[PDB]
DNA sequence: CTAATAGATTAGAGCCGTCA
């Protein structure tokens, strides 16, 4: 799913999932998928733990632009959805009765 | 052996016509009905208590947790749940110096103090309201915890002002109801909880484990208390009216003179609903009695009708009037002097006081929550307090009580009552919790008859729900 | 926190890295290099972030015309610079001038 | 190669770069500001060096 | 009107627990 159906890939990033086997593969799969397709903004990274500093991210993310959720998760979601709708990624109608 | 039936969850509906039986999920899933756009508050207190309120609302911007996540859902935060702006930037201060409240809670009269203090805080109100540009949805008035010590009713201290309610908040509230300004009350103890402790090093209220539920409630309080409408109920039929009646003692005088008020509930018709309170408080001289004389309940279910009349177009086609206590013969045949002809009037009874309990034979967890014991096709006990599966968990601790419904007069049928009665478990806009154990018919009117006891000089007041609560 | 740190492009700048290894392992100090200390059969992200963050005291790059604009590069300098904004010392990269 | 491009500092100066970007886009000057045109998930300092 | 004996129904205050 991560090579044949995946459009973009958001990852949490947080005290958890910082230096997380699973999490460190599926990033490598990623990166290796982001280099097969023309698409150098393939990663989103989403910071949500006050306790995970900016500058104690694993090597595989220090040099993207994440979006900030600590302080509040509105502006965050906004701040998704602009990126995906600057970046075009595809979506139906809206629905919120596939949540429900 | 003895037949039990089950009653299934009402359901409550939220945005974008998505159907839930939580508020909680409800919320952090959809959101409201409406559209607010964001809460001015005006905060009148001490400096200390302001900057408490400001760290608090700085506090509720970001997500907070409970110890578990099953039994009690977390608190995504404020713009994330309700989806409006309510943040310690539009705030005005209106400065109360500790010295005047030192000054008036020494007077060895709790009736004085308390009519002074009253006094001191809607007089600072008043004037901003009357004589400034700021706009507030809300004044949030944050209360030492020495007020609220010595302030009660039966406080002991270690002629004018005596025609009041010894009760700083019922006091508080009634003389501001001619103004119409929505308030909430706050304790210091409650935005700041971690800082007063007793003698041990430990506080005295611990919320360590349930911040998010606090963070809930508060929200939910101050979202409605603007304007907001958080939910309403999925499933109410057209033509029906719930008309709740409570019983208050007056005293303060020489004649306890019992007073009666009344709330109402039905269909907006544009899908809607229509909530409010029915009060211009009816009167019974003779003391003990809990009965209106013709004239009142002629005035009562005139003024109801009307009401009802005038918000739809057309007269109701069943009239359910949920009361605490019976009702006598002269009391409904006053009521059916009045009633149109293609109208049905019954009159239902709901009883807390007595004693039934069912006990499970294996396990350390109580009797499912929607279960019901039909006595007699006019009597049925119903359990409204019990184990809910979906939170894991019960709504009390110990053996839970049932409520008894009784159909005193009129002619219906035991089960739609129940289903009613169940349902209405779930308007409580003063709380944010799961579901109720008494219909909010009930209780509003409780709280709205309490509120306009505390003083006699009230006339008209408002009914909108957010001047009271 | 004593080892040196180099980075440069493999395999176009081996010849000039190797040198500059032995010749500092001659000279007595502690070098840790891609081609002559990376283990085999090991996460080599982590390790070499591990390098970078734990044990490092200078961060020598090897600059020319291939190592400048290469990612491993990239991400060994963004985590060196992190490492320097920890540690307050102002001269803890050093890049190394080699191509005409 | 006619892109204005905005450098200052952040958060500090946020109120009058956003000011004066978006007048001078309103005047017709293609302007680059990390405030309104850096992309999300994008490697930032060589997109800004580019 | 009034003082006792019941049963049966009403309202008012006030305190304690919410983890696990
Ligand atoms: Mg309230």
């Amino acid at each position: 799913v991560i090579r044949e159906d995946t459009c973009k890939f958001l990852l949490v990033s947080s005290s958890y999932s910082n230096q997380r086997e699973g999490v460190l593969k599926e990033l490598a799969v990623a990166a290796k998928v982001k280099k097969q397709l023309k698409d150098d903004k393939f990663i989103i990274p989403l910071a949500i733990d006050e306790q995970l500093s900016y500058d104690d991210i694993n090597i595989d993310i220090v040099r993207l632009n994440a979006i900030d959720f600590k302080m509040s998760w509105a502006r965050g979601l906004k701040d998704i959805l602009e990126a995906f709708e600057k970046q075009k990624v595809p979506k139906e109608v809206a629905d919120a009765s596939k949540s429900n | 052996m003895k037949e039990l039936i089950y009653i299934e969850e009402p359901k409550i509906l939220f945005a974008h016509g998505q159907k839930c039986t939580d508020a909680r999920d409800g919320l952090a899933l959809f959101g409201p009905l409406n559209n607010l756009y964001g809460i001015k508050s005006g905060v009148i207190g001490t400096k200390q208590g302001l900057k408490i309120f400001r760290d608090y609302l700085d506090h509720i911007q970001k997500p907070i947790y409970n110890s578990n996540s099953i039994t009690r859902p977390m608190f995504p935060g404020f713009e994330a749940v309700f989806d409006c702006k309510w943040e310690s930037t539009g705030i005005t201060f209106k400065e109360v110096t500790n010295e005047d409240i030192g000054k008036f809670l020494y007077n060895s009269s709790t009736h004085k103090r308390t009519y002074d203090l009253v006094s001191l805080f809607i007089d600072k109100i008043i004037s901003a309201n009357k004589n400034e540009d700021e706009n507030v949805d809300v004044w949030f008035v944050i209360v030492p915890d020495e007020i609220y010590k010595y302030c009660r009713p039966n406080s002991v201290l270690p002629a004018e002002t005596y025609n009041y309610d010894a009760q700083f908040h019922d006091q508080f509230k009634a003389r501001l109801l001619k103004h119409t300004i929505p308030t909430q009350i706050f304790r210091e103890s409650t935005l700041a909880w971690r800082d007063f402790k007793n003698a041990f090093g430990l506080p005295i209220r611990d919320f360590s484990k349930i911040e998010g539920h606090l963070a809930w409630t508060i929200s939910t309080a101050a979202f409605y208390k603007a304007g907001g409408k958080p939910w309403k109920l999925s499933d109410v039929r057209n033509g029906v009216c719930y008309l709740g009646l409570v019983y208050k003692k007056v005293e303060k005088s020489k004649n306890p003179r019992n007073a009666c008020c009344a709330a109402q509930m039905f269909l907006d018709n544009g899908d809607g609903t229509v909530f409010k309170g029915e009060v211009g408080p009816w009167y019974n001289p003779k003391n003990g009695q809990y009965h209106l004389e013709p004239k009142e309940a002629k005035a009562l279910l005139s003024q109801s009708l009307q009401s009802y009349k005038e918000q739809i177009g057309e007269y109701p086609k069943e009239v359910f009037i949920h009361a605490k206590t019976r009702f006598n013969h002269q009391e409904w045949d006053a009521f059916l002097e009045v009633t149109p002809k293609e109208t049905n009037l019954v009159g239902v009874t709901i009883s807390k006081t007595k004693p039934l309990k069912l006990y499970k034979t294996e396990g350390d967890y109580t009797i499912l929550r929607g279960n019901a014991y039909v006595v007699n096709e006019r009597s049925a006990f119903l359990w409204t307090v019990g184990y809910v599966p979906k939170i894991q968990t019960a709504l009390s601790m110990e053996v839970p009580n049932p409520l008894f419904i009784e159909i005193n007069k009129g002619e219906a049928d035991i089960k739609q009552v129940l289903k009613d009665i169940l349902s209405l478990t779930k308007l409580n806009y003063n709380a944010c919790i799961f579901a109720d154990g008494e219909p909010v018919t009930l209780r509003f009117a409780d709280k709205i008859g309490e509120i306009l006891t505390a003083s006699t000089d009230i006339k008209t007041p408002p009914l909108a729900f957010k001047y009271y609560i | 926190r004593n080892k040196i740190f180099i980075s440069h492009a493999t395999p176009d700048d081996n010849d000039f890295t190797r040198w500059l290894a032995l010749k500092l392992i001659g000279l007595g100090y502690e070098v840790w290099c891609d081609i002559l200390f990376l283990d085999k059969g090991v996460d080599f992200w982590s390790n070499i972030e591990k390098v970078i963050r734990e044990d490092t005291c200078k961060f020598l790059l090897v600059s020319s015309s291939y190592s400048n604009q290469r990612e491993g590069v990239l991400k060994e300098l963004a985590v060196a610079a992190k490492v320097k904004k920890q540690l307050k010392d102002d001269k803890f990269i050093i890049p190394l001038a080699i191509d005409e």
